[PDB]
Formats: C-alpha cells, sequence, structure tokens
RNA sequence: GCUUGAGUCUCGUAGAGGGGGGUAGAAUUCCAGGUGUAGCGGUGAAAUGCGUAGAGAUCUGGAGGAAUACCGGUGGCGAAGGCGGCCCCCUGGACGAAGACUGACGCUCAGGUGCGAAAGCGUGGGGAGCAAACAGGAUUAGAUACCCUGGUAGUCCACGCCGUAAACGAUGUCGACUUGGAGGUUGUGCCCUUGAGGCGUGGCUUCCGGAGCUAACGCGUUAAGUCGACCGCCUGGGGAGUACGGCCGCAAGGUUAAAACUCAAAUGAAUUGACGGGGGCCCGCACAAGCGGUGGAGCAUGUGGUUUAAUUCGAUGCAACGCG
RNA sequence: GUUCCCGGGCCUUGUACACACCGUAACAAGGUAACCGUAGGGGAACCUGCGGUUGGAUCACCUCCU
C-alpha cells in the first residue's frame, strides 16, 4: 500500500534488543520486526542471529508494500549491524545505501544510570 | 557512515562506520558519567603502552637467541 | 643478494638491522654472518656454489 | 597421544588375493582372535556374495564397497564458545577401515545361518544400497549437511 | 654609592581562567494529527506497570530543562579548588627578542582575612534524565540490599550561612647548584624558513637513569639530592580527631583540641608456598575412533550386619573385599 | 589432535593469610574494586548520589585489511 520503493529501514540494535523498521521516504511507517517479538527473549536478544530473524520478520508481511532499493539507516551501536544487513541481502532486497545515522547527542543530556 | 558502492556489491562493508566512531560516542554515553574514572584508566593504559615503546627499545640491543 | 654471504648495503652495515653506526667494523650478525663493512668492498665479494 | 603423527604399519596380506584391504577385512571378521577360522569364511562369503551381485570377487567387492564407504564424520572439535560439531573430511587410511567395519557389525545382525552366508548377504545387499550396513552409512551422511558452514 | 636579586615600560603570544548575558543544533519526556502491529521494558531468570480508552516505534510542528560527541593529546590555564561548543563586554596570571633604570625596594610568618569541589537549609523560579525516604515483584531462611517500573529532597541560576575533605604526582614556599635521550606544548634569534629542518634560550609536565638519600619500593633538573630562611606538626595505638567550655550558626555541626582505664602491640615495603570456576605449554588410553568385562545369570572367596555355646583379630574411599 | 575431561609439573599474577581459604563489609577482580569528605536513612555492617585519588586487577581471546 501507498506504493514505496525507497524504504528507510532504521535498525536499532541497542544492547539487548534489536528493532528493524522500514518506513516511507516521507515518514509513513510500513512494517516492523523485533528481536523480542520473534521470540529469543534473553541473552539471545543481544545476538545478531536474532537480528537475522528480525530482518526476516521485516522481510515478509512487508512485500504488500514492495520495497527494493532500501535505505538501511542503522542506529545504535549494538550486536548486529551486519548480520542483519546480509540477512536483508539474502532476503531478496538490494540495499541502495547503508547509512549510520545513530542517535548521536553532542554529549547533550547525561547518559543513563545502569550496569554494574 | 553512508556507503553505497553503486550496484555491483552483494555486501555491506560498513568499514567506514568503524573508521568513523561506531563505539566512539557510545563509550561515553552508554553507562553513567563517573566524571573522573576514565581519566584513571587512561594513566594505567599509557604506562603500559609507553612501556611497549621501551620494549621496542630494549630488543634492539641484543636479543641474542 | 645475501647478507650472510655478501652483506653491507649501507656504509658499515649489518643487513639484519642491528648494527647501523659506522663504529661497526667486522662484527657480524651471529645468526647470518654480516660483517659490517664497506658496500664498496661488496664489489669485491666473491662466493661459491 | 600428543606426539603420534605416524600412520599405520604393514599388515600381513591375504594368502590368496593380492589385497591388503581384504586382509584388513579379515582382521575385523576374525572373532576371538581366531584368524584362520574366520578367514576360510571370508572365502565362502566373498564367492557367494559376488555371485548374488553378478560379478567377480574383486569388482563385486568394489561396487559393494563404494556404497558403505564414509565421506565425513562429525567430531567434537569446538572452536567457538558454542557447543557444536565439525564435519571432518575422513582420511584415506580410515575410509575402507570403517566401511569393512560396519559390514561385519552387520554380519552379526541378520541372524539367519552361518556367518559365511550372513556376510554373503550384507555385502551383496551393500552392492544395491539396501540393508542395515549401508543404512548405517546413510545415516551419517544425513548428519553432515546440518553442520557444514563453519569455515 | 655600584650591580649578577625583586620589579616596571616599549613590542608580541596560546588557552575547559573567572564574572554577566545572548544564540545555534541533536537527542530524551510530553501533547495533537497521518500509519500500523500485537507486543514494550529489563534481568542470570522472573515480575509490578503500560496496552484493544489502539502503547512501544517513525515523520512533521511546538513549549521547557540540563549538558557540550567527533576535535581529545600522564594536552592547557591556575595559588588551589576546579573547569571542555561559539561570541560580545571587563580583565588576570605566565613567558620571550633587543635596550633603558631606582639600586636588595627580597623571603616567610602565630593571632587575622580572602578563595574554598560537593552537600544541607532559608527564599524566588523549576523539573526532560537519574535519584535518598517509600510502595511493589523476587534471588533468599528474611529484605527496609544487587535489578526494574514510579517518585520527593537534590541535580541547575542568583543572594548568604556551615568554612568541611584522599583540598594527595600524599612531596609546604622563595632563591642558588647538579653528565643525557624520547616526547608532548607555547614564542623568538641566526642560516639557502629554498621543502614536512639544524644549533641555542625560558615555563609546565611524563617515562627510563647517573651523582645522592633511604627500610625497600623508587624520586631524580618539575627531586624523597645539597644549603640558607619561616611556620605548623609527632613522642605507641585504642579511647578520639569525639564529648563539653570560648566564638559562630534558624538548622546540619565545625575550629582550637583532653582524661580514666587497657594491651604489649600497631604500621609499611618485599618474598617462598596454600588456593583460583585467571592465562600458556608439556606428558599418560583422560578423551575423540573401536574390542572385550562387572552389573542381568550360575559357581568360588571375603566384609558389614544377623545369629549363636562360639561363629578370633586385623584391614575397612583411591591404598578393604581371589588380602593376611 | 589438545581446544573437551581427570591427575602431575614449570613460568607469571594477586593476598591485611601463614595460627597458611544477625550479615560476608574490606583483603584474589572478594565474583558489587578500595579509601577520604558532605547530607539523609536503615536492627546492624554500610548503602545511594556528587567530587577526588591510586595505599587497584586483566589488558588474555573470537571476527575483518598488506
Amino acid at each position: 500500500r501507498k506504493q514505496v520503493s525507497d524504504g528507510v529501514a532504521h535498525i536499532h540494535a541497542s544492547f539487548n534488543n534489536t528493532i528493524v523498521t522500514i518506513t516511507d521516504r516521507q515518514g509513513n511507517a510500513l512494517g516492523w520486526a523485533t528481536a523480542g517479538g520473534s521470540g529469543f527473549r534473553g541473552s539471545r536478544k543481544s545476538t545478531p542471529f536474532a537480528a537475522q530473524v528480525a530482518a526476516e520478520r521485516c522481510a515478509d508481511a512487508v512485500k504488500e508494500y514492495g520495497i527494493k532499493n532500501l535505505e538501511v539507516m542503522v542506529k545504535g551501536p549494538g550486536p548486529g549491524r551486519e548480520s542483519t544487513i546480509r540477512a536483508l541481502n539474502a532476503a531478496g532486497f538490494r540495499i541502495t545505501n547503508i547509512t549510520d545515522v545513530t542517535p548521536i547527542p553532542h554529549n547533550g543530556c547525561r547518559p543513563p544510570k545502569k550496569r554494574r | 557512515i553512508k556507503v553505497r558502492e553503486n550496484e555491483p556489491f552483494d555486501v555491506a562493508l560498513r568499514r567506514f562506520k568503524r573508521s568513523c566512531e561506531k563505539a566512539g560516542v557510545l563509550a561515553e554515553v552508554r553507562r553513567r558519567e563517573f566524571y573522573e574514572k576514565p581519566t584513571t584508566e587512561r594513566k594505567r593504559a599509557k604506562a603500559s603502552a609507553v612501556k611497549r615503546h621501551a620494549k621496542k627499545l630494549a630488543r634492539e640491543n641484543a636479543r641474542r637467541t | 643478494f645475501c647478507a650472510r654471504i655478501f652483506g653491507p648495503v649501507k656504509d658499515y652495515e649489518c643487513l639484519c638491522g642491528k648494527y647501523k653506526r659506522l663504529k661497526h667494523r667486522g662484527v657480524i650478525c651471529e645468526k647470518c654472518g654480516v660483517e659490517v663493512t664497506q658496500t664498496k668492498v661488496r664489489r669485491e665479494r666473491m662466493g661459491h656454489i | 597421544p600428543r606426539r603420534r603423527v605416524i600412520g599405520q604399519r604393514k599388515i600381513l596380506p591375504d594368502p590368496k588375493f593380492g589385497s591388503e584391504l581384504l586382509a584388513k577385512f579379515v582382521n575385523i571378521l576374525m572373532v576371538d582372535g581366531k584368524k584362520s577360522t574366520a578367514e576360510s569364511i571370508v572365502y565362502s562369503a566373498l564367492e557367494t556374495l559376488a555371485q548374488r551381485s553378478g560379478k567377480s570377487e574383486l569388482e563385486a567387492f568394489e561396487v559393494a564397497l563404494e556404497n558403505v564407504r564414509p565421506t565425513v564424520e562429525v567430531k567434537s572439535r569446538r572452536v567457538g564458545g558454542s557447543t557444536y560439531q565439525v564435519p571432518v573430511e575422513v582420511r584415506p587410511v580410515r575410509r575402507n577401515a570403517l566401511a569393512m567395519r560396519w559390514i561385519v557389525e552387520a554380519a552379526r545382525k541378520r541372524g539367519d545361518k552361518s556367518m559365511a552366508l550372513r556376510l554373503a548377504n550384507e555385502l551383496s545387499d551393500a552392492a544395491e544400497n539396501k540393508g542395515t550396513a549401508v543404512k548405517k552409512r546413510e545415516d551419517v551422511h544425513r548428519m553432515a549437511e546440518a553442520n557444514k558452514a563453519f569455515a
């Protein structure tokens, strides 16, 4: 639906969750896929193979729109970031450009309090 | 950051993402600030890296094996 | 173009890369005998097979 | 153990046919250490299996060997932190050894008559890829593909 | 009176130095609208909560608030604390080439004064993120602890009080003296700066070392080395860097700074082992690939136990059980 | 073949141990690094936030470029 070819696929592998989502060039979201909804709850949420299945979940149920050249703009320096990319290339897509527009602050706000 | 390589590729090659920062900005904005801490491990690290240079200066004179 | 057989490419030089200074005269590379001498004398280095 | 790079040694061949592999074939069939006893049985088996196969005691033994010969053998040689298996190309010194090993282990299966006829069965059956000897070999074959990727 | 001391002027230099203010941009939170799914968060695992009143996520637009990625460099400024975006206004400290001068105008110092991270409190604004007290789910024998969902003081700005510290390269301050290399960083003089250099002169700082000192480690031109000068501090630890009095304070306390009694230690550096769910390597059928056994069955022998008139005792994980 | 496993040995690393490994708070990285200062709280050790220091440990592996 809406007919889009260039699908901006924001893949955000944080630390223990990787979300893949193709949207419209404008901004109209198309379909999502997550390492937490496809299963793999655990240290598996922090694995690139789960990100490979995340790419597969973002490979089907999205052909209704039909994207070919997609702008895989990766966000958040996490576990995947390549296994997910080659999952999409082995899914039937042609990534026109892999961009690294990760959520980057100029050390704006303070970072969160976690891990020990 | 933004790699394209026209259309004959069948590969990602995010080698510039790593040549940019990748984990660079993350190392400071993933876990709390701690302000002074990183400074501490900077001194220890240098002591062992400069000693590596002293190591390169120690091997040049003999190493008769 | 051996260093053990022949040797010095630089004035008073151990080709292995241990003795460079021109203070070195005759001292070889014990591993592969490079007598630190004149590269000019390397126009007089005769070998055998 | 931790030093052995050495392979096999010389084995006394069969005093009839010029094949040491057939000699190896006697070494595995000779039960309780009685060589001569099991040997004359290799004879009464090789002849009859070759006739039920359709050819001579050398080529009907070869076409009945190509089917029970191993390809790979997955072994516990983990490299990463995960617990997996690694398909191993089996050495040439080991291929015929494992082929002729399962044929005699299959000669103890099918408890019909004398072992000379039981063996006469399992290798003749091996010539047509039917039976329990070749069936064993087929199962290991199935185990290879699910692991071949780690290079 | 004269100058190798201090210091000033003429000509220049770099910067997270300080006070006040303005501004740009990303991200997080929230609100409204377009789209859409059945999941989001997190942990070793789980769960409260959110959600079909369409959350999480994406785009556009907008209102607050804190802080400045890459540049980043045991790099820089400063008495110290402390402090990283840019700029405007005021302005300080440090240093250098070539000269002119008063002519030791120099140093330290109890009582005293000023600066004084963070935090607490009074007052006027304020709240995205995180977070004392507290509620909830659990690992657990228990949780007022590790973790997570919320959340107040606080975090931020300005005016004061408390005037406290590992305010520690633990190295007080000014001056003089003492073979070098690699650097980092900021200027200048001289020569063909023809080009990413060479030879000197000062500041700050790091590593390896010599003269020297010390218990050792090591510091080493910025010294723990050699002297002069000034102030403070110690006489075993605990008690205690605390109570109370002077002084100050709305509050939290702080500064100066004790005793009785008690023990016969307290402290520091450096090593050989014990141990490691720390690392490397080497050996043995330990394992990988196979054959043959005990255990399922019969016989023979021995032990615990039982029983009996008595069924010697010893050995009793490996190293007792076809052993005496 | 030494990565898995049982035992032995050499080198190295760390110890406030050598009397020699109600709650574990420090000493191995004590499996949540330690210590001082400030405020508050809790049966109690101490915990949380902030600044500072070294009287602190390993910088061993798994994947990519000549």
